[PDB]
């Protein structure tokens, strides 16, 4: 119920020691020789009650409360109540026995953390670090995960919930000792788990704010201490942080129920990145923990990171489920916050278009993938499972379930049902019981939808038929689906098509349009699958058929994950595209006309209106520059027209040259091979003049796009490889690049275009290159350490490109990865590592096969015993895991 | 531009401003070399007024001013178009001629540094001045009258500073050697005798006066000798009665 832990000792030497005088309330658990976790710490002495007695060391397990020296009456007694307080015993609070449950008592003991503590970043102060900040350490310990044992020596459970309190020293303090502030927190009503219980010990200055906000830097686009905080800087990273999380912590918490925090500021920890810990935003106790990234590329990416992590953070912490199976209910929570909240706040590439773009790229994701409820352990899985297929899964579940009846069952079932748990079953939630709730309270059934949705689904086929009644003016129709198609039990045992993934059919929209494309709308029923309907009451082919009876077009939800399929493909998209009030429609039917066929001068025209319409946002340009690109001809090549036409009108910027310079350049110079001299003059003219009519300070854009487009021209037009000047372009550009990057990287300061220039060089190059300068480059500029982003890009970079030869390459990289161990160093070469490996040595199981093939070949160095005799921690299951499927 | 610039200005001031030992010379001379062998007159006008401030708010010790001198000395020498129009020779070489207390705080007694680099600012002034065809050096009136100032006011930069610069300026500028040596009528024992302030230095003074005689002492010079005798009369007798004037003229024309 109870806890006092004192820890000290912390800093200079990377260490942190103190007693810990822990609080029983548990009432029953087990007791006597309690499994305590810990890990590579050393103990220090553990008395109780009276002395000490026997007890194991190692999981630990101490042993407390086993003899009869101890007295019975403090547990058989009973105090006077009030209110029906009962607070009865019985033989498990007495009896005369060991393991008794229902009883209370106070332990303590000792611990010493050395600085071989895995999980917990340790960079004590004097002459270990750097020379920042010299009379300041720096330890700061994760918690989300499996940190409180090797933090301290306690219980990580999850079915046990308890209080405790947080009186450190590094309510209010100040003086105690000579200089130490004994700071005492209470916090003994409500309680936590232990998965959540860490100590990481960062920088002290807290960069916090308020909410009361309307212009200040030209705004916009009962709190507590918002803002973010950071080593002395970031002012004006943590004043836009603190308006925007400002706005949106106010929106939430006035909509949303409540929150036990006061302090929504976050942090810039210098050990970041992290996989599961620095990664966006860090959930641990009223205090938010976010990488260096506040000159960044911002916009949708840090906004959408921030709405996701408010939001996970409000709904992942309120609710403790007694099943670890809610990650869609929490994903779907949170992404329905932050959809909302992102939604009344941002509005420029319009949110509907926002939503079908993630939920065709999620479908896209997740055409090959496994299952949702997975089996249940343990940070490497919850950073893949909270950063994997889920997040976009559960967005589908959520707008399908909210949109299958009315909007009030949805939002007042959910906000209702948030506070019968929040106040009466804290531990005691269950996915199972709360879905079962949903359902019986909002229509029914939803077994099919629930299992089916998160198991597969599929469909590429889709039939209509037409039947033209005049005795009656009777226009039916037919509507069918049909398919072609031809760890979760260890990577998938056995197979299985389906074969029916998608049970019910759920609602069938027709919305038939009337001639020259109107806007009819019908609601079929449908349900059961393969079933009829009944409706009534150059340009040869559209001049002979202009109006006939009504062009029923496309949809209104999509059930079953979905492709259109019917006549008048032409006509469809053109009257879709050109005529529809609804942006899901123009962009389906933009994508359509796209993907298919029609005119080519009048296709180019429209698509080019379209495109430069001031309706359409970045979705509608984005679409029309790259279905364009995509069929810059209608049999021939490249459309002088539209190239002319996208060149001539590209020639605060903001998001729409922004966002035409990045599609018009990454999709322009595309294969073109052929005539070296244009392609050179364009491509060259363009790099080489690149922001010379409107260039300030916004440069990301222009760096990335840039980077793209010029290694998407030199490896598409440069795949073969002069009769042209080609070689003259080649050396030029490779000139160009190193000359660029030599200057930006040497007299000059940069970090978000050197990285993006050097990997589309490689990655444009790659083959027929210099044999062999990139081990000697790459191994001199990691070995100098030049620049915090260029180590972690450089080693990447050539163990992803590398693998003729590999004469002492293993060796090589096993050292540089274990000598180089930090944060962006460390995660980044064991993911690169890992990834890069195993891209680069590779029909799953045909995949899986020619690598242990090719590891059968090499079986030669692999360490296993090095590597995995020093991976510890985070290093330690996250090599376990990959070491055990590599073995 | 505004980056290159910038990058080869502070390079050069870390670097050139900077010290070391075993390469500073090498570094030196190669900055020196390459900047006025290649590059450009993108960095005259940040060199200018970097050399201009740290001239004019350091003097102190005897390598800033070899240092500085050699640099302005290899930059002007071989230099684009823009010592010309931006004009340094007047600030640089009135400081470097009006220079003092650099040697004396810093070698006053004995101070060749001080000689050496009075020599190598009159040579560079002294072409600067030179250097001119229509009005690209008409500081001859100031650079007179601010002479004659200060020596009829006081004793700055006794005694060889101003007769080095004067000297040189006025050789170099002779395409005026006449009216410049003359100025006016008895000028030695006037100068002498209205300084002199108990010259201790009898090496300095005698120096000073035979370098002048010998700066004096020639077309006119031998025809006049070679017809006559350079006037043993008419000097003497004749003229006035300086004996450091016509002993020296005397001394150095036997």
């Amino acid at each position: 119920a109870h806890q006092k832990v004192q820890l000290d000792v912390d800093l200079a030497t990377q260490t942190v020691n103190g007693e810990t005088e822990l609080t029983i309330f548990a009432t029953d658990p087990s007791l006597s020789k309690v499994r305590l976790d810990a890990r590579c710490m050393q103990i220090h002495e553990v008395s109780v009650n009276l002395i000490k007695a026997n007890f194991i060391a190692a999981n630990l397990t101490v042993y407390l409360p086993e003899n009869l020296r101890l007295r019975p009456h403090d547990l058989s007694n009973t105090y006077s109540p009030v209110s029906n307080y009962n607070s009865p015993l019985t033989s498990n609070s007495a009896l005369m026995n060991s393991d008794r449950l229902y009883t209370p008592f106070v332990l303590k003991i000792n611990y010493s953390l050395r600085v071989p503590k895995n999980g917990i970043i340790f960079n004590g102060g004097s002459h270990t670090t750097i020379e920042k900040t010299q009379w300041f350490c720096h330890t700061i310990n994760n918690d989300i995960g499996c940190s409180a044992s090797s933090w301290m020596p306690c219980i990580d459970n999850f079915y046990e919930k308890y209080t405790w309190e947080l009186q450190l020293i590094v309510e209010s303090p100040h003086i105690l000792d000579h200089s130490k502030k004994v700071v005492s927190v209470q916090l003994y009503n409500n309680p936590v788990a232990a998965h959540h219980i860490g100590f990481f010990v960062g920088p002290f200055e807290q960069l916090p704010a308020s909410t009361f906000k309307f212009q200040d830097q030209s705004h916009p686009k009962a709190a507590v201490a918002a803002r973010v905080y950071f080593l002395p800087s970031q002012k004006e990273m943590v004043l836009n942080t603190c308006l925007a999380l400002y706005k949106n912590l106010d929106f939430y918490s006035k909509e949303f129920g409540s929150y036990p925090f006061s302090t929504y500021s976050m942090v810039f920890v210098d050990n970041l990145p992290t996989q599961y810990s620095s990664f966006a935003g860090i959930s641990g106790i009223s205090s938010e923990v976010l990488y260096d990234s506040g000159l960044v590329e911002p916009m949708f990416p840090v906004t959408e990171l921030l709405s996701l992590i408010v939001a996970e953070q409000w709904s992942g912490i309120n609710i403790v489920p007694k099943s670890l199976n809610d990650y869609w209910c929490v994903i779907g929570i949170a992404h329905f916050m932050a959809g909302q909240f992102l939604k009344k706040l941002f509005g420029f590439n319009n949110y509907k278009f926002v939503i079908k773009q993630r939920s065709d790229r999620i479908c896209r994701e997740d055409i090959g993938k496994a299952p949702l409820a997975n089996q249940h352990f343990r940070f490497p899985v919850n950073d893949a499972t909270d950063f994997k297929f889920i997040r976009l899964k559960a967005p589908l579940v959520l707008f399908i379930l909210d949109r299958r009846m009315t909007k009030t069952d949805r939002s007042f079932g959910l906000s209702r049902v948030i506070p019968k748990i929040f106040a009466a079953n804290g531990n005691c939630l269950s996915t199972s019981h709360f879905q079962h709730v949903c359902e019986k309270v909002a229509h029914h059934k939803l077994d099919s939808f629930f299992n089916n949705w998160v198991h597969n689904s599929g469909t590429p086929v889709l039939r209509v038929t037409q039947r033209f009644n005049k005795k009656r003016m009777f226009i039916e129709m037919g509507i069918r689906q049909v398919q072609g198609y031809e760890e979760a039990c260890q990577h998938v045992d056995q197979t299985g098509p389906g074969v029916t993934s998608q049970i019910f059919t759920g609602p069938m929209t027709i919305r038939i349009h009337e001639a020259d494309g109107t806007p009819y709308e019908h609601i079929v029923d449908l349900k059961e699958g393969f079933t009829k309907l009944d409706i009534q009451y150059a340009e040869g082919e559209e001049a002979r058929t202009q109006d006939a009876a009504e062009w029923i077009r496309i949809d209104a939800d999509f059930e079953w994950i979905c492709q259109i399929h019917l006549n008048q493909p032409d006509y469809m998209y053109q009257s879709q595209l050109q005529q529809d009030r609804d942006v899901e429609a123009q962009l389906d039917s933009v994508n359509f006309f796209s993907n298919s066929l029609r005119p080519n001068v009048f296709y180019s025209s429209v698509l080019v209106r379209t495109l430069m319409d001031n309706r359409y946002f970045y979705g509608v340009r984005c679409e029309a520059a790259k279905g364009l690109a995509r069929l810059s001809k209608e049999e021939n090549n490249h459309i002088g027209l539209h190239h002319l036409l996208k060149t001539l009108k590209q020639a605060f910027q903001r998001l729409f040259i922004q966002e035409t310079i990045p599609a018009a350049l990454s999709t322009i110079k595309i294969k073109d091979s052929d005539l070296f001299l244009n392609l050179r003059r364009i491509l060259l003219r363009l790099l080489q003049y690149n922001d010379n009519l409107n260039n300030d300070f916004n440069d990301c854009f222009y760096v990335c796009s840039l980077i793209r487009a010029l290694a998407n021209t030199i490896v598409e037009a440069g795949m073969v490889l002069l009769d042209d000047r080609i070689n003259n372009i080649n050396r030029e550009t490779v000139i160009e690049f190193n000359r660029r990057l030599q200057l930006d990287a040497a007299d000059v300061s940069y970090h978000t275009c050197i990285s993006d220039t050097i990997l589309n060089e490689k990655v444009r190059l790659g083959s027929e290159g210099l044999i062999n300068f990139r081990f000697p480059e790459l191994l001199q500029f990691t070995q100098e350490k030049y620049s915090v982003y260029v180590r972690l890009a450089g080693f990447r970079g050539l163990l992803l490109l590398g693998g003729l030869k590999n004469k002492s390459i293993l060796h090589y990289f096993f050292s540089t990865a274990k000598l180089e161990l930090s944060a962006l160093f460390k995660r980044g070469l064991i993911d690169h590592f890992l990834e890069a490996v195993g891209v680069a040595a590779l029909x799953x199981x045909x995949x899986x096969x020619x690598x242990x093939x090719x590891x059968x070949x090499x079986x030669x160095x692999x360490x296993x015993x090095x590597x995995x005799x020093x991976x510890x921690x985070x290093x330690x299951x996250x090599x376990x895991x990959x070491x055990x499927x590599x073995x | 531009s505004r980056e290159l610039q910038l990058y080869f200005d502070k390079i050069v001031e870390v670097l050139l401003n900077q010290e070391e030992t075993k390469e500073a010379e090498l570094l030196r001379n190669s900055a020196l070399q390459s900047v006025r062998a290649d590059p450009g007159l993108q960095l005259v006008p940040y060199f200018i007024q970097f050399i201009s401030e740290t001239i004019t708010k350091n003097l102190k010790n005897i390598s800033l001013l070899s240092t500085m001198l050699e640099l302005i000395y290899s930059l002007l020498m071989n230099e684009s178009l823009f010592l010309e129009p931006y004009v340094a020779i007047i600030p640089c070489i009135l400081t470097l001629l009006l220079a003092k207390k650099i040697g004396n705080v810093d070698d006053e007694l004995q101070k060749q540094q001080q000689l050496a680099l009075r020599e190598l600012s009159a040579s560079l002034l002294e072409r600067v001045i030179e250097d001119f065809g229509s009005s690209y050096s008409t500081l001859k009136p100031r650079i007179t009258r601010t002479l004659l100032r200060a020596f009829v006011s006081v004793n700055n930069t006794t005694p060889g500073t101003q007769y080095g610069a004067l000297l040189g300026l006025r050789g170099l500028g002779s395409e005026v050697i006449r009216i410049v040596v003359l100025g006016n009528v008895i000028n030695w024992s006037s100068t002498f005798l209205e300084k002199l302030q108990q010259e201790d230095q009898v090496f300095l003074i005698d120096t000073l006066i035979e370098t002048l005689r010998v700066l004096t002492k020639g077309i006119d010079n031998e025809r006049l000798k070679q017809r006559v005798g350079d006037l043993i009369a008419d000097r003497i007798q004749a003229c006035d009665d300086a004996q450091d004037i016509y002993w020296g003229i005397f001394f150095g024309e036997v």
